[PDB]
């Protein structure tokens, strides 16, 4: 049995959600070939760019996002996994399953976003197809989508950012609230959360 | 309910 013991593959980066200009727009910058191979050794020589991106196992594709020099993504989208990176696998500086965060050191390359300071519940969150959705913030770790959408149109967005009017990083998006099929709130880690994990 | 992971 030892001997044909597999590994679990890295997490890859196969694009972003760019979010420097006036449009936002998912980019992808690896196929489905390059982030298997990627996967399995670990090594990225792909240039990173950008606060949001989008990120690939061999079973799920979801959003980690760069805030305070760590990207941040969700435990049940990357479990324990390596990320894939210039040098070869780059192992979890942050992992907690509680709180479903994880967290690597930010790439080389990667702009981070910084936490919110500004205590205000007018937000916006990123989807993994670029669209920017506002959510007025009901608690800690939940917030109203202004309009429903139904589950399918979040699928994959965990591990992206619930964002503050100035830009600031208010949250990482976690799971959608859904019924019969349809969200009408978004659960999310409030970047308060990974700033207690970096402190 | 309910909930659903992203
Ligand atoms: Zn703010």
């Amino acid at each position: 049995h030892m001997a044909s013991m597999k590994k679990k593959g890295s997490v890859v980066i196969v694009g972003r959600i760019n979010l420097s200009g006036d449009t936002a727009y998912a980019q992808q910058t690896r196929g489905e070939e390059g982030c298997q191979e990627t996967s399995q050794t670990g090594r990225d020589k792909n240039q990173v760019e950008g606060e949001v991106q989008i990120v690939s196992t061999a079973t799920q594709t979801f959003l980690a996002t760069s805030i305070n020099g760590v990207l941040w993504t969700v435990y049940h989208g990357a479990g324990t996994r390596t990320i894939a990176s210039p040098k070869g696998p780059v192992t979890q500086m942050y992992t907690n399953v509680d709180k479903d965060l994880v967290g690597w050191q930010a790439p080389q390359g990667s702009r981070s976003l910084t936490p919110c300071t500004c205590g205000s519940s007018d937000l916006y969150l990123v989807t993994r197809h670029a669209d920017v959705i506002p959510v007025r913030r009901r608690g800690d770790s939940r917030g109203s989508l202004l309009s429903p959408r139904p589950i399918s149109y979040l699928k994959g967005s965990a591990g992206g950012p619930l964002l503050c009017p100035a830009g600031h990083a208010v949250g990482i998006f976690r799971a959608a609230v859904s019924t019969r099929g349809v969200a009408k709130a978004v659960d999310f880690i409030p970047v308060e959360s990974l700033e207690t994990t970096m402190r | 309910p309910s909930s659903t992971p992203c």
